[PDB]
């Protein structure tokens, strides 16, 4: 048909339509969004101690806050 | 830890700066010693030349001009 | 100024070079214009393009993939609308 | 006229370009943040009228810090006076690195 | 005041009045216009790195595509111009009088 | 010229005034006036004679250094008290330059010199749509900025602008350039009372534009360039002599007839305040502006002139032109008398 | 108008810790696992009063905590604490990849002879809870009151009153 | 000392451009079947020292100008860029750490536009500039490409530092994630320095001459900090140096090899092919390298 | 070589803008402002200016001088200064002067304003954590808060090209 | 501009005289300033000491006017005693179209320029004597 009409202009439809098709199927952009996300620029402000919350933990070692462990692990 | 070495050497350059207007300013009428020109009462981050002010030259050419052409 | 010490180094030297080799020895058509406004404005979206590079770090990655897709593919439709019409043959 | 689809359809496209102390894309303020935060405070749910004739006293503090101009015209002054008096010779000065 | 926007409005007025009194060529009017661009962008960014007013510090770049278009749409009318005629002189243009 | 592109056009031309209209920021205000710019330069040049090309170079050259002067008056805004919202100003002079860019935008004495040199060597559609949106983009931002403008430089314009569009105005047999003064003075008048109450200016922007619509539609229906065409028009045709005697009346203002309204509304909210000289003023000259109307009917439907045969071939053929909307536009241009109270329709 | 209230030369003297660039930069983590605990208090001041002049006895407090860390952690080992840091110096800016198997000799050196586990990434940030002495401040923008409201228009309308009320065209 | 820094990138050029004159003429010859230049002295150094001299020594090209301060104001712009173009370049340590140097390479090319341009008008009569109009014509139709695509290599990698850059080349040579995009931009690198296959056909023909070979020798360089090369290792920079020269010069000979055997083309198969055929390929490249990083869960650390 | 050096390429700056309102022949004109761009571009990286003074490098000394020389060389002539542009260069260093003049010896010069009359060391930064050079950041955005803005700015570049056929010969 | 306009209008009339005279005559040469820029723009002259004459004509002509005018206000308010009537500034523009049209050397126009500038100047000082605003209230 028309692959041997205009060959490369073809191969750039195909090219596009899988670049705009693949973000669909696919199992790493939510993997991309967190890794965008957990990266701070500001300072990570504090907050007035607590109304006895049992979250935004006190030691900086303590779990009990959200943390990154898929980064160290691939 | 950067941040509280920096406050306090932003006030140094305050106080001490603050001295030496109330030493050098002495004979114009009015003037007082240590008045913003703002009317809030509220700190307002300095201008660079409220800290780096009367320093001749070579300091705040280091200072502020550093990394604007340090490579 | 560093670099403005390097660039008046090297202007220097040049100026050395050439004044020292001087001293020593004693119509148009439409084609040609359309193609310096199609770089022209092809260079202005490419100016538009090339801060993606900056952008890609962000919370919002869906929407800079579309309008970044959408830019190239505006870009892309300019250049085959003056493909088929003509813009560019002899 | 100006129309307000801007805020009959509930998409709020434009107001994010606007002001300051909009939330940047880096949580990090402006250089003069709560000045804003008090002048709007002081001019909001205000005719446009007695924003001219009352909230004068804060946004003339806005005004200053945004230029800098008259703190600028003190710092001169203390400059003019600096040189005038080391002109003279009175207290080779000891504002400088050292006494 | 930063003393530097002075001079750079000065520059603007040079450019203005450089657009505005032109003798011979529209091209020298047309990159005077360049000229007053350049002023508007320079002293609008030297205005918001000094505010660090960091959300919209779009308006330096974005007023520079722009008008840049603008000068480009000028190129082409210059080129129509002298194509139909034989030179691009603020005269040879007082047909249709007014 | 494909009717594709002239259809694209029409989009972006819409598309810039409805961004005119629609922002709140100012760099969108000037990216509307420079895309009207930018698609209404191909609508001129329509045909290839070197008429259109003059007039679009003249208009191009004028139509950008205003937009940039509007730039400049925009970043001393920001030199200023800087931000951007379409509000009051911060600077008497940010507001002159302002306001003198936008003279410049849409017809104004200093300021008008462009205005028949780019109407005469053009087509009518092109300046039908020039006049239409190019009188309409400005008007929604002096709508907009007029709480901080001093009075002197609106009304100094407009003024002006009234007298010359009159003074000027007895010369011409060149319909364009007969239009064009007539744009000039009703302009003065539409931003006359910008500073009092707006209502009135928004009021007359859109019977000024029905009638200048129903007017170049009656020229369209018939191509005339000189009034002795328009005799012509008259030997072939009745209905369009009629025609051109209501329409030049309700440009001309009579209070039987809806080009009235505008004038009068005007009178009243103006001499609510202590301005009853500079309205007796006006309205002398809009007594001028009527005297080249009233030739122009002498010349089409009431005196007649001598008519040249082929019209006796042209009684063979019925007219077949296409009318975009006359009939529904000049009834809705000249019977408007009773509707005063669709005044308060608009705010 | 009204003029600052500057703190004196007597607050403007605490030891400070007069250390360099690197091995401040290299000594981080374990300053944050260790002490950073009573800084908070600084950080919570200073965002709750945007005041320095005022916040100052805090950041005297973090001054002391920072030379006492250095102190107990210059007393014990390491003293190749030293061929850590300056292993990391020289590396243009100071990747914490560039020297990682002395890092690792570092951190067994504190492990098996202090404690001190290192801070997982990602444990400095998570935010993070603080109680304090003072009380929270309230209104540190120092401004007038909200000067006038709005009358706000409401009330069932009634119809036209006689019409337009122009000159004529009534009802 | 940063004095004695730029002197001693700007004093080894001369060397550099001279010693690559009697490379090209020897590599010519043996593609060709010619030995020489080898009677001038062992294998002739001696050979460009002599005729670099000659051709200072030969009497000037008599004016003949038109605005003599823009006939030498031309040669020199060019030569300066020629010079100012070996500073954020890193073999290990570059002489100026930017934030981004990539759009001073590209606004230097565009420059170099300008010294075509500048001389064509200031030459001579018409002939002559109409030449060197198609000449600026074919010089600034790649610089969309080569621009296009050096983005599209380095959104693989963030940021603009070309620190970071020669971090990010440990691991694998960046030929094997985009080949037929880095094909493309060596294609442009021929058409910026333009020579053959692409077609061209003065004073001071030696100022000329000098920014085309420090122009083609900038591209190398560029090229092979860019696709390729190695680790370093930090207080051993002898070992990465001597990896990228090596590497470096395989690439100029592949590059004057190229240009060995290849008629010029036509001027119009010129335009044709780069438009139709480099700018929709290059629009390909560009999508796919945009969308592909935010499939493979990898954009870069841009600190 | 000293601290008024933002002040100095501003006077070359203006210099330049006087040097091709003079009107030369275009081709001097492009030289001007070429010249001008450039220093310009050393103003704006005084400062720093990081991005965007390099950025209009390439545009306007990358691209639109390109091509106005290049409609210079193609277009008009002007085959052979004159009293009336070297006159009107000697008025514009005299205006130049007068005012430099004044801001020199003097406290301040208003045409309608008071420029406060000193080099420009003030104002700028007191050494924040910038960390991301703000302006890298900023035009970082317009991909996510910007939807609208560059979507009129392409679609305004596309009917640019449309026109710019159309005028040359559509189609 | 307003300070020379106000510096008019701000003396007592009254007599405080020659001052009105002086300032008659600097209105009349800055407007003949005017006129003559216009002119000068819209000429092109060629050459340009003709450029020269026709605007040392058209000030010397404007500030003749200014000062007839002036000195026939200050005469007729010395010798009528009565400061209050537009009569006096009537006399006033009748002199001053007299003028005019004795320095274009033409009659007719000189009649016609009595009536129409005295008529104005009448109004003028009427309309100061009761009290119209300048160009607005702007108010409602």
């Amino acid at each position: 048909n028309v692959w041997a009409k205009e060959p490369v202009l073809v191969a750039s439809f195909a090219i596009a339509g899988l670049a705009v098709i693949l973000p669909t199927l696919s199992p790493y952009t939510k993997y991309s969004l967190m890794i965008n996300r957990a990266t701070p620029y500001n300072y990570p402000v504090p907050l007035r101690d607590d109304g006895n919350m049992p979250d935004v933990p006190s030691h900086p070692q303590d779990p009990q806050g959200p943390s990154l462990e898929w980064l160290k692990r691939l | 830890l950067l941040q509280a070495e920096k406050d306090r050497r932003v006030l140094q350059m305050l106080r001490e700066n603050l001295e030496e207007e109330a030493t050098i300013m002495k004979d114009v009428p009015g003037w007082k010693v240590g008045e913003s020109v703002f009317h809030t009462t509220r700190w307002v981050t300095p201008m660079m030349g409220e800290l780096y002010g009367l320093r001749t030259g070579e300091e705040i050419l280091s200072s502020t001009y550093g990394f604007i052409w340090y490579t | 100024m560093n670099l403005m010490i390097t660039l008046l180094t090297n202007f220097t030297l040049a100026t050395l070079l050439v004044t020292i080799a001087f001293w020593l020895p004693q119509p148009f058509s439409m084609k040609f214009f359309l193609v310096a406004i199609t770089f022209l404005l092809f260079d202005l979206e490419i100016a538009l393009l090339l801060p993606l590079p900056w952008a890609s770090q962000t919370t919002n990655l869906n929407t800079m993939l579309t309008m970044a897709l959408l830019l190239i593919f505006l870009l892309a439709v300019s250049l085959a609308y003056e493909w088929t019409q003509k813009g560019l043959e002899w | 006229p100006f129309f307000d689809v801007q805020k009959k359809l509930g998409v709020d496209l434009d107001h994010w370009m606007t002001i300051q102390s909009a939330e940047q894309p880096h949580r990090i303020p402006a250089r003069c943040h709560a000045f804003e935060k008090e002048w709007i405070e002081c001019a909001h749910g205000i005719g446009s009228i007695r924003a001219e004739k009352e909230c004068k006293i804060e946004f003339e503090d806005f005004r200053e810090c945004l230029l800098r101009q008259k703190t600028m015209k003190r710092l001169n002054a203390i400059k003019r006076q600096r040189d005038k008096l080391i002109k003279e010779g009175k207290y080779t000065p000891p504002p400088h690195h050292s006494g | 005041m930063s003393l530097v926007y002075m001079n750079i409005m000065m520059a603007f007025t040079v450019s203005l009045t450089g657009l505005l009194m032109y003798r011979s060529h529209l091209m020298s009017s047309l990159l005077c216009l360049e000229g007053m661009m350049l002023s508007l962008f320079i002293l609008a960014t030297l205005m918001i790195l000094n505010s660090h007013f960091t959300l919209a510090s779009m308006m330096p770049i974005i007023l520079l595509v722009f008008a840049a278009c603008e000068a480009a749409l000028g190129l082409s009318l210059l080129v129509m111009v002298s194509n139909t005629y034989g030179t691009d002189y603020v005269q040879n243009l007082n047909l249709l009088q007014c | 010229m494909n009717p594709i592109i002239l259809i694209i056009i029409l989009m972006t031309v819409m598309l810039g005034t409805i961004i005119v209209m629609i922002s709140t920021h100012w760099l969108l205000i000037w990216i509307g006036f420079e895309m009207n710019m930018l698609a209404i330069i191909p609508i001129m040049m329509k045909k290839h004679n070197p008429r259109a090309t003059e007039a679009s170079t003249k208009y191009f050259l004028t139509q950008s250094t205003a937009s940039m002067l509007l730039m400049m008056a925009i970043i001393i805004n920001l030199m200023f008290s800087g931000q951007w919202t379409v509000m009051k100003l911060f600077n008497p002079m940010a507001s002159m330059l302002m306001t003198m860019a936008l003279a410049m935008k849409l017809g104004m004495a200093p300021f008008h010199f462009w205005v028949p040199e780019v109407t005469q060597g053009i087509p009518l559609s092109s300046g039908l749509i020039l006049l239409t949106w190019q009188k309409l983009a400005p008007m929604s931002v002096l709508y907009q900025i007029l709480p901080s403008i001093n009075l002197d430089l609106i009304l100094t314009l407009s003024i002006l602008s009234i007298t010359i569009g009159g003074w000027g105005g007895l010369n011409q047999t060149q319909l364009r350039k007969i239009m064009a003064y007539s744009s000039i003075a009703h302009m003065g008048w539409m931003t006359a009372v910008l500073l009092y109450n707006p209502t009135m200016t928004l009021l007359n922007l859109i019977i000024y534009i029905i009638m200048t619509s129903t007017m170049f539609t009656l020229f369209m229906a018939n191509s005339t360039t000189t009034t002795l065409s328009l005799s012509h028009t008259w030997n072939k045709a009745p209905i369009m002599t009629i025609l051109v005697l209501i329409t030049l009346l309700s440009m001309g203002g009579l209070p039987p007839l809806s080009g009235f309204m505008p004038k009068w509304m005007i009178i009243q909210e103006m001499t609510k305040n202590d301005s009853i000289i500079l309205p007796t003023l006006m309205a002398i000259t809009a007594l001028l502006n009527l005297y080249f109307y009233m030739r122009l009917t002498y010349s089409t439907a009431l005196t007649m002139f001598p008519s040249t045969n082929n019209m006796k071939m042209k009684w063979q053929f019925p007219t077949t032109k296409r009318m975009t909307l006359l009939p529904t536009m000049t009834v809705l241009s000249t019977m408007l008398l009773p509707l005063t109270p669709i005044l308060s329709i608009l705010e | 108008p009204g003029i600052v209230e500057l703190p004196s030369l007597e607050d403007l003297k605490v030891q400070e810790v007069k250390v360099s660039s690197s091995v401040l930069k290299a000594a981080a983590h374990h300053y944050g696992a260790q002490c950073d605990k009573p800084n908070k208090e600084f950080m919570l001041c200073r965002w709750e009063e945007k005041d320095p002049r005022r916040c100052l006895e805090e950041g005297k407090l973090v001054n002391q905590c920072a030379l006492e860390f250095f102190r107990q952690i210059k007393r014990h080992c390491a003293e190749p604490f030293t061929e850590y840091w300056t292993c990391i110096d020289y590396s243009g800016l100071q990747l914490f990849r560039r020297c990682r198997k002395e890092q690792a000799q570092f951190d067994k050196c504190v492990l098996d002879k202090l404690g001190w586990v290192r801070p997982d990434l990602g444990e400095l940030s998570k935010v993070t809870k603080v109680k304090t002495d003072r009380p929270l401040p309230e209104n540190p923008y120092h401004s007038r009151a909200r000067p006038e409201p709005n009358p706000e228009v409401e009330g069932d309308l009634k119809p036209a009153r006689h019409g337009s009320r122009l000159f004529f065209w009534t009802m | 000392m940063f004095m004695i820094n730029v002197l001693t990138l700007i004093i080894p050029i001369l060397l550099a451009v001279a010693f690559l004159t009697l490379v090209e003429r020897k590599v010519l010859g043996y593609m060709q079947f010619r030995k020489g230049p080898n009677v001038v002295g062992p294998y002739g150094l001696l050979q460009p020292i002599a005729d670099a001299i000659k051709l200072f020594i030969k009497e000037p090209l008599r004016p003949a100008t038109s605005s003599i301060s823009m006939f030498i104001l031309a040669p020199i712009l060019a030569l300066t860029l020629a010079l100012t173009m070996w500073i954020p370049l890193p073999m290990p340590y570059p002489l100026i750490n930017m934030n981004l140097g990539v759009l001073f390479m590209l606004a230097m090319s565009s420059l170099a536009v300008y010294s075509i341009l500048w001389s064509g008008w200031a030459s001579n009569s018409k002939y002559a500039l109409i030449g060197a109009l198609r000449a600026v014509a074919q010089t600034i139709s790649y610089e969309v490409t080569l621009a296009i695509i050096l983005l599209s290599v380095l959104l693989m990698n963030g940021s603009f530092t070309l620190s970071t850059l020669i971090i990010t080349q440990e691991q694998v040579w960046l030929i094997f994630p985009a080949w037929p995009l880095a094909m493309m931009w060596f294609i442009s690198t021929l058409a910026e320095t333009n020579r053959a296959p692409f077609d061209l056909t003065a004073g001071p023909f030696a100022l000329f001459f000098m920014a085309e070979y420090a122009n083609i020798i900038m591209m190398n360089i560029f090229t092979t900090t860019l696709f390729l090369g190695a680790f370093h290792n930090p207080y051993m920079p002898e070992l990465y140096t001597i990896n990228f020269t090596i590497k470096s010069l395989l690439l100029s000979i592949t590059f004057l090899w190229i240009r060995a055997s290849y008629p010029r083309f036509r001027y119009d198969q010129l335009m044709h092919l780069l438009w139709k055929n480099f700018l929709p390929l290059t629009l390909a490249l560009c999508m796919w390298h945009v969308s592909l990083p935010i499939l493979l869960s990898s954009i870069p650390p841009q600190t | 070589m000293m601290t008024y050096i933002v002040f100095i390429l501003s006077i070359i700056f203006v210099m330049g803008f006087v040097g091709f309102s003079s009107k030369p022949s275009p081709i001097y004109g492009g030289l001007g402002l070429i010249v001008s761009g450039g220093v310009g571009c050393g103003i704006v990286l005084n400062f720093g200016g990081s991005f965007l003074g390099l950025m209009v490098f390439l545009i306007y000394l990358g691209g639109m001088m390109v091509v106005f020389g290049y409609t210079t060389a193609m277009a008009t002539e002007q085959y052979p200064s004159n009293k009336v542009v070297l006159g009107t260069f000697i008025t514009g260093l005299l205006m130049e002067f007068l005012m430099v003049y004044y801001v020199l010896k003097d406290k301040e010069v208003e045409i309608v304003f008071k420029f406060n009359g000193m080099g420009d060391w003030v104002i700028y930064d007191t050494g924040d954590s910038g960390f991301f050079s703000e302006e890298a950041m900023g035009i970082a955005a317009l991909y996510s808060y910007g939807t609208w803005l560059v979507i009129v700015t392409g679609w305004s570049l596309l009917i640019g090209v449309v026109v710019i056929m159309e005028i040359t010969r559509g189609n | 501009a307003k300070t020379l306009l106000h510096q008019y209008w701000d003396i007592p009339e009254g007599t405080e005289c020659h001052r009105k005279t002086y300032a008659a005559t600097s209105i009349g040469g800055a407007s003949g300033l005017v006129v003559s820029a216009y002119s000068v723009a819209l000429k092109t002259p060629t050459s340009f000491l003709e450029g020269v004459a026709r605007t040392g004509r058209y000030t010397f002509t404007a500030a003749a006017i200014g000062a007839i005018f002036g000195l026939t206000s200050c005469i007729s308010a010395q010798v009528r005693e009565k400061p209050d009537d537009p009569l006096n500034y009537l006399i006033g523009g009748c002199a001053g179209g007299l003028t005019l049209g004795a320095r274009t050397r033409s009659y007719g126009i000189g009649a016609a320029a009595c009536a129409y500038m005295g008529l104005t100047a009448a109004l003028v000082k009427m309309g100061q004597l009761e009290g119209w605003k300048v160009f607005a209230e702007p108010k409602v």
